[PDB]
């Protein structure tokens, strides 16, 4: 009967002394945003072989 | 001393060792690996079959 | 048990090669002429064609081989031409059934030397067409076009 | 002799560096993930290298820590290398009526799977229903559309404890989960019996916990 | 084992800040005496290192590095706004020859708000801004924080470098090349850069 008290009295009694946890929040590699793909379209002709 | 005692105070693990006195919480620590080695004898004796 | 075999292996729009159909041997195949002839871009588009994995595909210089080199051009896009390109492989199945494999390959414009792909397949063709034909359109007076 | 692993490096570093498990391993703890026990691969690399990666992370002017539950993370200092970041006051009330869940012997027979309405239904049973509303919006007052509200986000800050590692989805169904021990880190306020004051100035000076 | 070079390379003081900073995606210069020494010299093996995490470390040909992510990144990825790449079109045209006569190489952030309210058509502002915008004063003033906002972006990219001071005049790296056109033989790169900013 250790606990029940020490846990639920700092629940209910938490906005008294707001307290927030620390964690590591390493940065996001940047990319460059894909652009609508564009191809090459030229209609190429030539004599055949 | 009393620093000591305050260092050690926060280092307990979960509920059953709750035992805010640590000398007292090493028997409990002790009781546990006693446990897991049984344990452990179980399981190996199940691996060898 | 008869085996399989690759039967021809045909090229369009490459470099150097407009619409060009090598037929293969059953057991040697050899490849011949002076230097920047055009061999090694043959095997290439041959194997281009196997495995389209573009993360894959590196083809670095036969000098360097065996060098891990991570080098900034897979080496594959100043092979292609502008617009459309084919690569395509003929093969008689031990069923001795007739299937067309292949890839259109494609450039991407931007600064990047990109390439595209996309796979497919044909069975049941005749016997009497060629790949050659099939992919290409006859305009004008024996000027043929290629077609998407 | 010249040209030799250890003019520059400790083996038994090199050896973890090298390790096909690193990677991934790296890349999830910079991105402030915690490692239990159940995670068997990964627990077990970093049991068998605990010094070397303090060390090593040391570099950068963080702390490689290993919390009495078995259980390890990051902790940036205040010249860190890597950025840092606290988590919103509603993770905090999810956060610690997990651990109450978690320690409950009463439920210890789900054998660890619990439901998002069993979460729910304890959190309004222990903490204020109506002035905790007060966060999802400025004029609740019981109306059942705040309420389902309130649900939707405690489900959406759920899923950003599951990220962090603190609890699991079961395979296939996503309306259950089960816990980990690495929630303990919610009871640093309380674990030992004394000054609550003390206490805070104490975690604050550790850099485990910033006020708000 | 691990290559004694490799070591070596990750060994020195050096490398940590370098990491991190890469990881972020910024650009390194010419500008970056030490830095750009040591990825000169130790290339061989960081590109082997960072290959580990599904990454691709590229020295681009004008001269500096930067890293690209594959689709099975190890490393969380993240991408830029249709603004941003405006933006940096933009300084890839300014990056120009009368540039040198016209500013010596330092800029201020009216030129480039001024460039880009005048080069970009009024639709494609809209839909940066909000659709419902239509040529009003609040939402020319939220364009110029969201310019200011996307600028600082790109500064963390070192794309632009602020001179140092709170004043806001910039100079731009040769990175910058990142966002041009291809090039192809005797085309001209004012043609090329406005045919793709149109
Ligand atoms: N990626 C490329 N970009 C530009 N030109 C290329 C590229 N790859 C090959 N070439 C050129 O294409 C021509 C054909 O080269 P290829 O290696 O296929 O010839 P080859 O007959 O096999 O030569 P060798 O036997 O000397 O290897 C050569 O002029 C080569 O310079
Ligand atoms: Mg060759």
């Amino acid at each position: 009967r250790i606990f029940s008290q020490r846990l639920r009295q700092s629940v209910q009694h938490y906005f008294d002394n707001p307290w927030t946890l620390t964690v590591a929040n390493a940065e996001r590699l940047l990319d460059m945003r894909d652009e609508e793909l564009a191809l090459r379209n030229e209609e190429v002709t030539g004599e055949l072989p | 001393f009393i620093a000591v005692y305050q260092h050690l105070r926060e280092r307990i693990r979960q509920d059953i060792i709750r035992t805010d006195d640590p000398v007292d919480a090493i028997e409990q620590m002790e009781i546990e690996l006693a446990r897991l080695t049984e344990e452990l004898t179980a399981r190996e004796q199940k691996l060898a079959i | 048990i008869e085996r399989g075999k690759f039967r021809s292996l045909t090229l369009v729009n490459w470099n150097g090669f407009f619409a060009r159909t090598f037929d293969l041997d059953e057991l040697v195949t050899t490849l011949s002429g002076g230097n920047g002839a055009g061999k090694s871009t043959t095997m290439a588009a041959f194997v281009t064609a196997l495995i389209p994995d573009l993360t894959l595909l590196h083809f670095r210089n036969t000098t360097e081989a065996g060098a891990t080199s991570g080098s900034r051009d897979k080496g594959l896009h100043g092979k292609l031409r502008a617009g459309v390109c084919y690569s395509t492989l003929d093969v008689i199945n031990s069923r001795h059934q007739r299937v067309v494999v292949g890839v259109r390959l494609q450039q991407v414009a931007g600064r990047d030397r990109k390439v595209d792909i996309k796979p497919f397949m044909i069975q049941g063709l005749p016997t009497a067409i060629q790949p050659t034909q099939l992919l290409t359109e006859n305009v004008g007076e024996r000027q043929a076009r290629v077609l998407p | 002799s010249s040209t030799h692993i250890e003019q520059f490096m400790p083996v038994k570093l090199a050896q973890a560096l090298a390790n096909s498990l690193f990677p991934e391993l790296d890349s999830q703890l910079r991105a402030g993930r915690h490692i239990g026990i159940d995670d068997l691969d990964n627990h077990a690399f970093l049991m068998d290298f605990q010094e070397q990666l303090e060390e090593f992370y040391a570099r950068y002017n963080v702390e490689l820590i290993r919390a009495p539950e078995g259980f390890f993370y990051l902790r940036p200092r205040s010249t860190t290398l890597i950025p840092r970041s606290v988590l919103s006051e509603l993770d905090m009330m999810v956060g610690k009526i997990l651990c109450y869940l978690y320690l409950s012997p009463e439920r210890l027979a789900n054998q660890g799977i619990f439901t998002s309405q069993e979460l729910y239904e304890e959190l309004i049973s222990l903490a204020d229903e109506g002035k905790l509303m007060k966060f999802v919006n400025q004029r609740s007052s019981g109306s059942d559309l705040d309420k389902q509200k309130l649900q939707e986000k405690v489900r959406t800050t759920l899923n950003r404890l599951r990220r962090l590692g603190m609890v699991y989805f079961l395979p296939n169904n996503n309306n259950k989960f089960t816990i980990t021990e690495a929630v303990f880190r919610f009871g640093a306020d309380v674990r030992s019996g004394d000054d609550p004051r003390e206490i805070q100035l104490r975690m604050i000076r550790d850099g485990e916990a910033m006020p708000v």
